[PDB]
C-alpha cells in the first residue's frame, strides 16, 4: 500500500462500518429493517436509528457536552444527513468520537433526534478451541504453565542512550523467568525523541565505524543487544506510529522487514500494528496506540462516572470491535499523533469478530492489570521513563489448559480464570 | 556553435584527444544527418581506410553553384536553370516549505539550499559547517534531523485536514462525511478536499531529493531559498560548487538514501 489518502474511499469505509453494525444490531436484537428509518427527518412515530457520533459543528471546540452532540447517518439510512441529539431524557451515557451507538427515540421537531433509550452494543463472541487442540497445547506446555513477557518502548532516556536497564531485563528473562514468548512494541528509537529532533547526537565510541542513519544506528545499537535474547525465547517485534526504522508512518501500520533489521531467524518475528495471534490456545490482540490517554468521553449520570475510566474505555473498545474507536484521530499540535489510515480502517477491526483473550494496549498512562467483560486488558507501561528511571513490564502466568453446547464440541477460552498478570518493574 | 560544422569538429577533436585552443585554424571536410554532424577533420578524412568520402551533394551545391551563380549573376545569356541542370521543475516546487536544520552545538536554526551561498552554513571540503560556530556535522546529526522533518510532514499529511472549495465559507476540518466530497455546512455546494493532498507531499519529497541531487547541484537549478529582500540573504562560484559536490558525494548519497526511504514508498 502506497502513501495515498483518498477522501471517497474513506467515506466508503465509514459508510460500511455503519451498515455492518446496523446489521449486527438488527441480528442480535432480531429487528426488521422497516423498524429502522431516517432519524434526521421529522417523524410522528418512534424509529430505530444507528449512526456515528460527531460534533454539531465541523469547526468545534476541544471540549464537548451532552447538549452539543450529533448523529450522522449512513448513505442509505439518512442520506448522510447529520442530526443533532437531545440527551436530556437519558440520564446515563458514555459517548465519544468515532463510536457507533443505537438509539431508540423520535424526531419531534426536525432539527433534533431525541434519545429515548440506548441499545447497548453486544459484546463480541469469545473464541473457542476443540478438545484435541487443547490437549496438544497441554503436551506443548508439558504440564508447566505458560510465561509471556510484555514490554513497550521507548527503551532509553530523553538525554542519554544507555541501555543498561534493557540489558538487565534481557539477562533476567534469559536466566530466571525463562519465558516462552517475549513481546516488544515500538517505537525503539523514537523520532519525537528530543535529541534526535534537535540533532544533538554525539559520536558512539562503542561503534568501530560510526553509523550514518537511524537504520544503522539501530543496527549497531540495538541489534547487538537484541541478539542476546535466548533462542528458546520466541520474540515478536511490533512497530508504532513513531518508529523511525519503519518506512510506514501511519496507523494501521505494516510490519518491519526482519532481514534489513538483521535479526536471526531462530527466535524473532515481525508482526503488524495492530495484529492478533495465538500462543498455544490464548488468543492475543496487540495494539500500540494510546486510546486510554486520548479517548475523551462525555459522561452523564452518576453510575457511569463512578466506574473506573479504564473499564469504561475497555468496554467501549470491545463494543466498537476495533482497537482505536477514536475518529477523528489524535493530534499533538504538529509533532506526532495517531495517524489513522482511514481507507484501511478495516485492518484494525477485530479479527473475524472475535474479541481476543488478551488485549495489550500500551498507554503513556500508569500501568495496570484489569479484567472487563472477561477479556484481559493489559498496560505494561513504558519500560523506561522520560527521566530514565525504572518503568514496568508485564509477566503473564497462564495455567496449562467451559464447554459450548453443539454437535461439534468446542470450548470457550477462560484466560481471566487461569492467567496471573504481574506488573514487575523493569 | 551547434549549427556550425567548425565548432562540432573542434569539440569532437577535443573528445577524441586533439587539443584545440582559441585562435586555432581547423581544417574540415564534409563526409556522407545535418551539415554540421557530417563534418570531420581533414586529416581524419585523409586516411583512406575510414571510408569517409566527400558528400557530392553538399560540395556540388555550396562550393560551386552559389559562387558560380554570384559570379555569372549579371552577365548576358546566363541562366540559373542551365546551371542547376548541369549540377543538380521550477513550477513543481513553488509551494514546498523549506527543510529547517539545527546546529548540534549552538542550537541555531537555518534553512538549507544545497551547495550554494549562505550566511548560516558553509559547505566545506570535509562536509557542512555551521558558520556561527564552525563545528562540523556528522552524518547522523544531519540525516536524523532531515527525517524528523520528513515524519513531521507525513504526520501533518495523515492528519487529513479537509477544505471547503466554496470561497465564501472555506471551512477547515477533519470530519469526513460518508459522501466525502460534499461539504458539511448546511447546503454548502463547496467540494471538500484535503488541504495537504498527496501531490504536495510528493512535491515536498522530490524537493528534498533535489536538495541532495549531485547533478542538480552541479547544474545549479536548485530553487533559491532566499528572496532578494531577505535580511538573511547570503556568491559561490560554479567551480567551487563542483569541487565541493565531488568531495561531498558520499554525504549527498547518504542523505539521498535517507529521503529515498520514504520516496520509493510515496
Amino acid at each position: 500500500r502506497t502513501m495515498r489518502q483518498n477522501l471517497q474511499e474513506a467515506s466508503d469505509v465509514l459508510d460500511d462500518q455503519i451498515e455492518s453494525f446496523t446489521k449486527i444490531i438488527q441480528n442480535h436484537y432480531k429487528l426488521s429493517p422497516n423498524d429502522f428509518a431516517d432519524p434526521t427527518i421529522q417523524s410522528q412515530s418512534e424509529i430505530y436509528a444507528v449512526g456515528r457520533i460527531v460534533p454539531d459543528s465541523p469547526t468545534y471546540d476541544k471540549f464537548l457536552n451532552p447538549e452539543s452532540l450529533s448523529l450522522e447517518t449512513s448513505r442509505m439510512g439518512g442520506v448522510g444527513r447529520r442530526v443533532r441529539l437531545d440527551l436530556s431524557q437519558v440520564n446515563e451515557l458514555s459517548f465519544f468520537l468515532g463510536q457507533i451507538v443505537a438509539f431508540k427515540g423520535k424526531n419531534a421537531n426536525g432539527d433534533y433526534f431525541t434519545v429515548n433509550s440506548i441499545l447497548p452494543l453486544p459484546y463480541p463472541n469469545s473464541p473457542v478451541s476443540t478438545s484435541q487442540e487443547l490437549q496438544e497445547f497441554q503436551a506443548n506446555l508439558e504440564g508447566s504453565s505458560l510465561k509471556v513477557i510484555v514490554t513497550c518502548g521507548p527503551y532509553f532516556a530523553n538525554d542519554n542512550f544507555s541501555l543498561e536497564l534493557l540489558q538487565e531485563f534481557i539477562d533476567s528473562i534469559n536466566n530466571e523467568v525463562k519465558p516462552h514468548v517475549l513481546i516488544m512494541f515500538g517505537p525503539f528509537i523514537d523520532i519525537t525523541h528530543p535529541l534526535i529532533a534537535s540533532g544533538k547526537l554525539p559520536n558512539f565510541p562503542q561503534f568501530k565505524t560510526q553509523p550514518k542513519t537511524l537504520d544503522e544506528l539501530f543496527l549497531k545499537l540495538f541489534t547487538p543487544i537484541l541478539k542476546t535474547i535466548s533462542p528458546h525465547i520466541q520474540t515478536v517485534l511490533i512497530p508504532s506510529t513513531k518508529d523511525a526504522i519503519s518506512n510506514h508512518a501511519a496507523y494501521p501500520q505494516a510490519s518491519l522487514i526482519r532481514k534489513a533489521l538483521q535479526l536471526p531467524k531462530r527466535n524473532f518475528k515481525c508482526m503488524a500494528n495492530p495484529s492478533s495471534f495465538q500462543i498455544n490456545e490464548i488468543y492475543f490482540g496487540c495494539s500500540n496506540v494510546d486510546t486510554f490517554k486520548d479517548l475523551k468521553e462525555v459522561i452523564k449520570g452518576g453510575t457511569t462516572s463512578s466506574r473506573y475510566r479504564l473499564d469504561r474505555v475497555s468496554e467501549h473498545i470491545l463494543q466498537q470491535r476495533r482497537y482505536y474507536p477514536i475518529f477523528p484521530g489524535s493530534i499533538r499540535t504538529h509533532i506526532s499523533g495517531a495517524d489513522l489510515d482511514v481507507s484501511y480502517l478495516g485492518l484494525t477491526e477485530f479479527v473475524g469478530g472475535f474479541s481476543p483473550d488478551i488485549m495489550i494496549i500500551p498507554s503513556e498512562l500508569q500501568h495496570f492489570a484489569r479484567v472487563v467483560q472477561n477479556v484481559v486488558v493489559i498496560n505494561p507501561g513504558r519500560f523506561i521513563r522520560a527521566t530514565g528511571n525504572r518503568g514496568s513490564y508485564a509477566q503473564i502466568t497462564v495455567q496449562c489448559p467451559t464447554l459450548v453446547e453443539g454437535e461439534e464440541p468446542v470450548y470457550l477460552h477462560n484466560v481471566w480464570k487461569r492467567a496471573r498478570v504481574d506488573l514487575i518493574a523493569s | 556553435g551547434k549549427n556550425m560544422p567548425a565548432v562540432q569538429v573542434a569539440l569532437r577533436m577535443r573528445k577524441a584527444g586533439r587539443v584545440v585552443k582559441a585562435g586555432s585554424v581547423i581544417t574540415f571536410v564534409i563526409t556522407k544527418l545535418s551539415v554540421a554532424e557530417r563534418a570531420h577533420a581533414l586529416n581524419e578524412v585523409m586516411i583512406k581506410s575510414n571510408n569517409l568520402i566527400p558528400d557530392p551533394q553538399y560540395y556540388l551545391e555550396k562550393q560551386i553553384f552559389a559562387p558560380v551563380e554570384r559570379l555569372l549573376e549579371r552577365i548576358d545569356s546566363f541562366n540559373v536553370v542551365r546551371l542547376s541542370e548541369a549540377l543538380g521543475d521550477v513550477e513543481r516546487f513553488k509551494d514546498t516549505v523549506t527543510l529547517e536544520l539545527s546546529c548540534p552545538s549552538c542550537d541555531k536554526r537555518f534553512p538549507f539550499g544545497g551547495i550554494v551561498s549562505s550566511n548560516y552554513y558553509r559547505v566545506s571540503y570535509n562536509g557542512l559547517q555551521c558558520k556561527h560556530c564552525e563545528q562540523l556535522f556528522t552524518p547522523l546529526q544531519l540525516t536524523s534531523q532531515i527525517e524528523h522533518s520528513i515524519r513531521a510532514h507525513i504526520s501533518l499529511y495523515y492528519a487529513g485536514w479537509l477544505q471547503c472549495d466554496d470561497s465564501t465559507c472555506g471551512i477547515v476540518t477533519r470530519q469526513v462525511s460518508v459522501f466525502g466530497k460534499r461539504c458539511l455546512n448546511d447546503g454548502c455546494t463547496g467540494v471538500m478536499r484535503y488541504k495537504y493532498s498527496d501531490k504536495q507531499l510528493y512535491n515536498q519529497l522530490l524537493y528534498f531529493d533535489s536538495l541532495f541531487d549531485c547533478e542538480k547541484n552541479k547544474k545549479q537549478e536548485l530553487k533559491p531559498i532566499y528572496l532578494p529582500d531577505d535580511l538573511d540573504y547570503p556568491q559561490l562560484t560554479e567551480s567551487s560548487i563542483k569541487a565541493l559536490t565531488e568531495q561531498n558525494r558520499e554525504l549527498m548519497e547518504t542523505g539521498r538514501s535517507v529521503v529515498q526511504k520514504y520516496l520509493n514508498d510515496c
